[PDB]
């Protein structure tokens, strides 16, 4: 129970270059540091031991460097079945313990997020909650910045957002978030804003 | 070919308890030493908790220390987990992963299992509420529409939505489940271009088999 650091949580990456992801052990931890890649399934592999060890089957592609609480991966050639996440762990002394993850994303150009508002409807009303939803539609990179305006007003804690993770075509993301009120919340306010700061223009939208 | 099949997650209520276990098979599961680890999405990885080739030792993370036990059948090829007074926290999915056997004394997982998850929630099973997402005639980006199926609070995961299946503006976009305070909420939309809306129909197919079925728009 070193505390294990990945300092980076996602590298914007391109196929055919050269990744270097890295982890630092609080204690050494004199070269038991291993590595892993989780698919974007779940499903998790084991790359490296001992440091640099390579585990059978795993391409020479992967290399593990280290000094004692400095450790590395590094992909010489990115290849498209290497996007996933990439964790550490020292397997010295109990409990062992992991990074956090360095998870892969696709480099491409600036894309901006064509943004729809979507007003509740009957049903739910009839039940009482308003949902109103803002979606923010196939953009790169992933950070956008909604903020929801009720009458001008400045919403702080009722949105929650989702993210599409990269798309396995064409490479960009979707999001939405969703302002839940009431039906007397609802309707004591009448204008509902989504108000979106994306590096698609130095403009927001709304 | 090296294996590990993980069974019995499921719903548990706080208090409660639960058994997984781990089927080896490709491997003389009698030489190596079994481990369970966690991924509580949010949170990462955690080391829950080792036995030893024929368990005369074993290690608990301080945090499943004195409710969980790990156990195994060697002739039954079986690793097992027995888990008590279930938390909220311990909603994980479960790897069983074996050690590794070769570094002296370095702990690592060279294979494992594809996951059981277990979630603790006093929530009771509930089929969602569906409410249509709508465009506005030759909608929101002049040329192109946008509409949505709302699938909101439903319990467990998961909802499976459909729509289109065919060609051509098939742009569908389930966004990842969101926990509300209790319960579970998704949205589908796709994006097809404004001269579809009012000249034809989409309907949007939910369903959840903790029961509900509901196709609608």
């Amino acid at each position: 129970d070193i505390q294990m650091t990945q300092i980076t949580s996602s590298l914007s990456v391109s196929l055919g270059d050269r990744v270097i992801i890295s982890c630092r052990a609080s204690q050494d931890i004199g070269n038991f540091l291993n590595w892993y890649q989780q698919k974007p399934d779940g499903s998790l592999k084991l790359l490296i031991y001992y440091t640099s060890r390579l585990q059978s089957g795993v391409p020479s592609r992967f290399s593990g460097w280290g000094s004692g609480t400095d450790y590395s991966l590094t992909i010489s050639n990115l290849e498209e079945e290497d996007i996933a996440t990439f964790f550490c762990q020292q397997g010295k002394t109990l409990p062992y313990t992991f990074g956090g993850g360095t998870k892969l994303e696709i480099k491409r150009t600036v894309a901006a997020p064509s943004v729809f508002i979507f007003p509740p409807s009957d049903e739910q009303l009839k039940s009482g909650t308003a949902s109103v939803v803002c979606l923010l539609n196939n953009f790169y990179p992933r950070e956008a910045k909604v903020q929801w305006k009720v009458d001008n007003a400045l919403q702080s804690g009722n949105s929650q957002e989702s993210v599409t993770e990269q798309d396995s075509k064409d490479s960009t993301y979707s999001l939405s978030s969703t302002l839940t009120l009431s039906k007397a919340d609802y309707e004591k306010h009448k204008v509902y804003a989504c108000e979106v700061t994306h590096q698609g223009l130095s403009s927001p939208v709304t | 070919d090296v294996q590990l099949v993980e069974s019995g997650g499921g719903l548990v209520q706080p208090g409660g308890s639960r058994k997984l276990s781990c089927a080896a098979s490709g491997f003389t599961f009698s030489n190596f030493g079994m481990h369970w680890v966690r991924q509580a999405p949010e949170k990462g990885l955690e080391w829950v908790a080792y036995i030893s080739s024929g368990g005369s030792s074993i290690n608990y993370a301080d945090t499943v220390k004195g409710r969980f036990t790990i156990s195994r059948d060697n002739p039954k090829n079986t690793l097992f987990l027995q888990m008590t007074s279930l938390r909220s926290e311990d909603t994980a999915i479960y790897y069983c992963t074996r050690g590794g056997t070769g570094t002296r004394s370095l702990y690592y997982f060279d294979y494992w299992g594809q996951g059981a998850t277990l979630i603790v929630s006093s929530a009771s099973t509930k089929g969602p509420s569906v409410f249509p997402l709508a465009p506005s005639s030759k909608s929101t980006s002049g040329g192109t529409a946008a509409l949505g199926c709302l699938v909101k609070d439903y319990f467990p995961e998961p909802v499976t939505v459909s729509w289109n299946s065919g060609a051509l503006t098939s742009g569908v976009h389930t966004f990842p489940a969101v926990l509300q305070s209790g319960l579970y909420s998704l949205s589908s939309v796709v994006t097809v271009p404004s001269s579809s809306l009012g000249t034809q129909t989409y309907i949007c197919n939910v369903n959840h088999k903790p029961s509900n079925t509901k196709v609608d728009k």
